[PDB]
């Protein structure tokens, strides 16, 4: 797919976040 | 007494050196990031000039062909005149340090950064910005906290990059600079391929998160190295005088904004300086001071201005937040001219032209790294008539140039390679009028005079400027900022666009507290203006024309 | 809603639009002329500087490349320096307006004539003007009626052709521009091939009746879309203070003037000044400014050394009105010089230089309408100790390349073509003295210097340097005015040519009195003063010499 | 009515003519010798400017292309801005005559020398400074006597060569030019190849003897039609104030002066400044004028230092007169660089930079003997943050020319030819700090780089700044001189060389009575502390690498 199309990346820090948020709760 | 200091900057090590070269500037540090070192240096004025009224703040980013084993070309061989590139450096230095240094210092301080040695595979100038960051964190001078930076990149498998080399960013859709402080993001100079507004959100985020290493380690570095700080008192305020105009004159001030021809506003207004100085020119006790209550009034405007926004008032110009001025779209206007539009927006009017030429009409850019062959050439011309004023007709500024860079930037994704369209293009839009956002109308206006020539660009691009002012807990996002908004508002950010994503951003925030969300809204209602201008444009001209032009090569 | 005038030049449809673009100037028209297009803006200060004491004016005339599809040559690909026919173009369409603006009007007026297309077949300039004088009428600004200006060739067969093309231009013996108002005309810039005064005449009366339509134009298009008059006041003269040095002190500045030694008059002038500063500078705790009673003293002086010239007395240097400066003229004064000159008229002295080079020195001129070769170039250096001042050494001024300009068309005409001569000649002219027209001393050194490097010239050429002055009913002709008649004149006419025709004619007017009949007799002084100045010319060298100098590159 | 004077200045015979040319100018000359026609005009401004407390002396020396018969090359085919030819001829006529006019004259003085015909075989500069000489003799403005020039050529065989030819200096182990008046020396700009300092003041009383004739000339057409002199009348000392303040202050400001921190010596003599300034000032009756007692203090600080260098007391720095400052050398201070040094001399920093090209790179001097190709090239940089001040960043101005041309004359000498070096050589001497003589720091830093870099250089090459206090009979050499010393000083000389000789030298004398044996110890002791710097050099890097540096060509 396109730049255009690709989603929150994984270093992206949002994502990161969410990730941990996930993970810890 | 050379004092070293070394950190990683993502994988890069960075080394700052200070103590041995120049030891005669208030601050001086050498920064070699990457194979490449910078000699960084600030001195500050040590009195403040006599009848200084503004603050005089140079920055001089410069790039020595000796740093790439190179003799200088030219006639003379010697580097001469700032290039565009070392113009750009100087003003994306100078713009984010200008709001750090505290209100009233009135001091002369002067940047100047030297490129001394380079392996040609980085750009150089973010290692200018850690140094001029790490020099005035050593230096003494009033400035306010360490500042950083990084660029950002973006491959779609890889993600973001941090401080992309120049073989990375051949092939990444995004060309970010960042800087900022500890805790707030102060300036942001991208361009890109039509990314969303998230992805070009979380790059901030991104580098934000990134160069906080480079604070601290000028943090480490002031703590080890730092000269003993300026015993400079910043002067304290007239409350009595500012909450006596405030009601002894204010409620006129109150009932002066909401006229929305400027003429009657400002003559309402002028008498009311008048009629308030008079009534306690000066402070009352002597009603000595003169310029000091008339300040004071200046003081109680912009406050009622900003309330006026926050609170959900007509703007000077009777429009509410999110209204776009009425636009008159040409396309055609000059009759031999191979591509031609003149883009109204209000009050601002820009006549932008299109030329196509052949290969020996490239521009020949002799860059540090080595000598390169621009195809592509946006020239911004703003004449003082655009204003109404009387000036110097001479060579672009450095306010010409980055408002030129601004437009490329947002139109550069959308042109033709050599392979499709194998002609030199030049675009030169010529501000005829201006009341706001110039630079975004020659974007719009180059999209128009590119599609009229027969250029096979991609798809219409479209740019808006907006601001946001936030008083307190309560803030305002104001699209299509006016002239006299620019000055007024906390962040003022400028994006264009297609009407699938973004293709250049820059903002200059000034406050501490734009959060995360904050900066959604303002770019989804920068979307909407965007898509709504690009639709009254599609109106005019949807797509290139059939065939070249009939003068055009 | 956009204005348009469409009216008609001789045969050329002529279109004014106004209200469309930059509406933020105080006057701005596109023109649209024989498929040149112009955009003119005029720009005035509402209120004149503090302590100004002159009128700024200031004309900018810009070609963009772009109207002719073209992109820019250099290395850096875009619109720097002017060129020296943008320099000449703005120079012209300087000179009729200035003397309009009324007397004591100090507000700054900046005019800016940018080319934005053409076909390549006619001059901008007679457009440019034509919008000068538009945006002048629309603008509001105080300005004494529209002017119209136009450009006249000549063929023996057609007789006088208005505004020719560059290919009429080709064939033509004349090329001359006039302008001018409705009543008078106010300036001739000309080009002949030995045409005669009658021929000259001919065509200026010729361009005054056609450039009507243009006046007439302008004052429909200022009814219909001009804004309304500024309220300007014009000061009062001091009739009290006038009369009072006129009375007291009458006979005194008369005397003074009728001193022929120059210190000794600026010394007795001098005192006669500190006086008058004295007996009325003091009236209630002072007159008036001590700059105040030297203006008056000023305008006294000048009104009685009008008086004196119209009534027949002596000059300031004890010449009639028919008198040509004692002459001294020297060839092959350097030794080394392929050709050199030194020519000497009174207190004017030039030192001309001719070399000679080869087809690969000829000047690549990058035009507007295409690439030409300058196998012919005069430059004019007037260094300030020429007048005997500390001044800057530098690029050349306006003036430097217009007095050039106008010596290179004094003596175009007798240059030999490629084919009889195919070297390339330079000229330059050093005024090592100046108190006169250096121009026209510039054009004798010229003849003088080329035939002594022994280019083959059809015939010296001389010029001679005029001026008029009028009170009331009564005028009188000066011929070889000097530095300090220059102010005094109410018109100043440089003839240049040979003994048997014109070669070049500049005037420059400002009164609108002067009749035909009058410049008959101005020009028949002229030609009898170029004929002795030739007399004498002649006694030194007479012909080109046989053989080339010792180098001929 | 032209005034002819003939003489011989060895075998030339020397032409000037005065009266014919430039007769508004204050004096004008033309003087021919061997060939070479050089028009030298001086105006001087008849009352001092109002607020005017420096002496404005402009020298601009102009070569014409016309003198050699050429037309300039370049896009404008018309001579621009001044080449470093130029510029170096308008430095050494301007160094010998600003300390010839009176102190305290304050009209503006303007000398134009142009140069007007040339058969290409000699320098005209030597004919500028006789024109100079010449013309402000004749033109009465106050000046401390006539001068005269010479250039000085050596070879083994021959001896001593007055006025060499471009050919005879060729062959040649000198080139000096020395400049003076009938009793003193007052300039030396000399480049050898490793001459002994006897080889090197022999030249310059050879030079001495030689160029009286051009004093006696000068006189003799001074004498027959000068002008009659300057009614200038010296402003008086005032004993008064001088004798009481020295009374009062004079152990104050002696302690100020022992003292050798800086600012702590700034504080204290502020304190007695400004304590001074207190009493004997004001507005009251008795109270001498505004600043006057402040620039008094200023000199009785002068005289203070001055008294204590010859007495025998330490230097303001605490420095004896024949130590030279702590010297920290480094070489390969930059990666990318092919050869870098970093030349410390107390608070004088160089970072000079050596890159090596291709014969492509050679610079293309349009030289008025031809075109000539420059392998080697130095150019010297002073940005202002090098003395701890905030400045203009462009152009390189006169100072840097100047002082980057005797960085090249030290160093010149050493260089390979292109037989055993075929590369383009370009030296980039970065002043970072300065507190003394940057251009004996940028010999020894370019030195160290063409080492580093792997340049076959001769030998090692240093240099130093001296100075020569003469209080009457007593006298004191100072080795290394400090920026502060600079003005104090009555001669300070500039000796760069190796171990063998001297290679360059520039001396600047100030006074009379510096005879024969004074010029033998002052270069006595530059011998030992050339050797001593040399000494230390050798430490670090003794000869050239062993092959050419890896990254270079």
């Amino acid at each position: 797919v396109p730049a255009n199309a690709t989603g929150r990346a994984l270093n992206d820090p949002r994502e990161k976040r969410r990730l941990q948020r996930e993970a810890e709760r | 007494n050379p004092v070293t200091k070394q950190f990683q900057f993502g994988q890069s090590t960075v080394t700052l050196e200070t103590g041995r070269i120049a030891r005669q500037a208030t601050g001086a540090v050498l920064v070699t990031m990457d194979d490449v070192s910078v000699l960084v240096t600030v001195v500050g004025a040590k009195s403040p000039a006599e009848g200084r009224d503004f603050f005089p703040l140079s920055v001089h980013y410069q790039e020595k062909t000796y740093a790439a084993g190179r003799i200088p070309g030219g006639f003379f061989k010697r580097e001469g005149r700032p290039s565009e590139k070392e113009t750009l450096t100087s003003r994306l230095i100078d713009r984010p340090i200008r709001p750090l240094f505290p209100e009233g210092f009135m001091n002369e301080v002067q940047v100047v950064c030297t490129v001394v040695s380079t392996n040609k595979k980085s750009d150089p100038d973010i290692a200018a910005m850690i140094g001029t960051s790490a020099a005035l964190a050593i230096s003494g001078i009033p400035f306010a906290g360490p500042i950083g930076a990084a660029r950002v990149g973006f491959h779609p498998e890889i993600g973001y990059i941090l401080n992309p080399t120049y073989e990375q960013l051949q092939s990444s859709s995004l060309d970010m600079v960042v800087a900022g402080t500890e805790d707030a993001v102060l300036m942001v100079e991208s361009e890109a391929d039509e990314l969303t507004e998230d992805q070009m959100l979380g790059a901030v985020l991104f580098a934000h998160d990134e160069f906080q290493a480079v604070i601290r380690a000028v943090k480490e570095l002031a703590a080890e190295a730092g000269k003993p700080a300026w015993d400079w008192k910043a002067p304290a305020e007239n409350t009595v005088l500012v909450n006596a105009i405030k009601a002894e004159l204010g409620e006129a001030i109150s009932q002066a904004y909401t006229i929305t021809i400027k003429q009657d506003r400002y003559n309402r207004l002028g008498e009311l300086r008048d009629q308030a100085v008079a009534l306690f020119a000066g402070e009352e006790e002597g009603k000595f001071p003169a310029s000091e209550v008339k300040d004071v009034f200046g003081l109680l405007e912009y406050r009622t201005v900003r309330e006026n926004i926050v609170n959900g008032k007509p703007r000077i110009d009777g429009r509410d937040t999110r209204t776009v001025r009425p636009l008159r779209i040409e396309v055609g206007v000059l009759g031999k001219t191979h591509g031609s539009a003149l883009f109204t927006r209000g009050e601002t009017q820009a006549l932008v032209v299109a030329t196509l030429g052949t290969a020996r009409d490239a521009q020949l850019l002799d860059t540090l790294e080595g000598e390169r062959k621009d195809a592509f050439m946006l020239h911004y011309n703003f004449p003082p008539f655009s204003v109404g004023e009387c000036g110097r007709m001479g060579s672009p500024g450095r306010r010409e140039i980055g408002h030129g860079r601004l437009a490329r930037r947002g139109v550069a994704a959308m042109l033709p390679t050599q392979d499709e369209f194998p002609y030199t293009i030049r675009v030169v839009s010529e501000i005829t009028e201006s009341n706001g956002s110039s630079s975004m109308a020659s974007v719009c206006g180059a999209s128009l005079a590119l599609m009229d020539a027969g250029v096979p660009v991609k798809a219409p691009v479209a740019g808006i400027a907006m601001g946001l002012v936030k008083e307190g807990e309560k803030f305002a996002v104001l699209t299509d900022i006016l002239g006299d908004e620019d000055h007024l508002g906390d962040m003022d950010f400028k994006v264009a666009g297609t009407d699938k994503g973004v293709t250049a951003l820059q903002m200059d925030i000034k406050i501490n507290g734009i959060t995360e969300e904050i900066m959604e809204i303002a770019l989804g209602q920068a979307l909407e203006a965007r898509l709504n201008i690009l639709g009254q444009m599609n109106q005019v001209i949807a797509k290139p024309r059939a065939e070249l032009s009939e003068n055009a090569p």
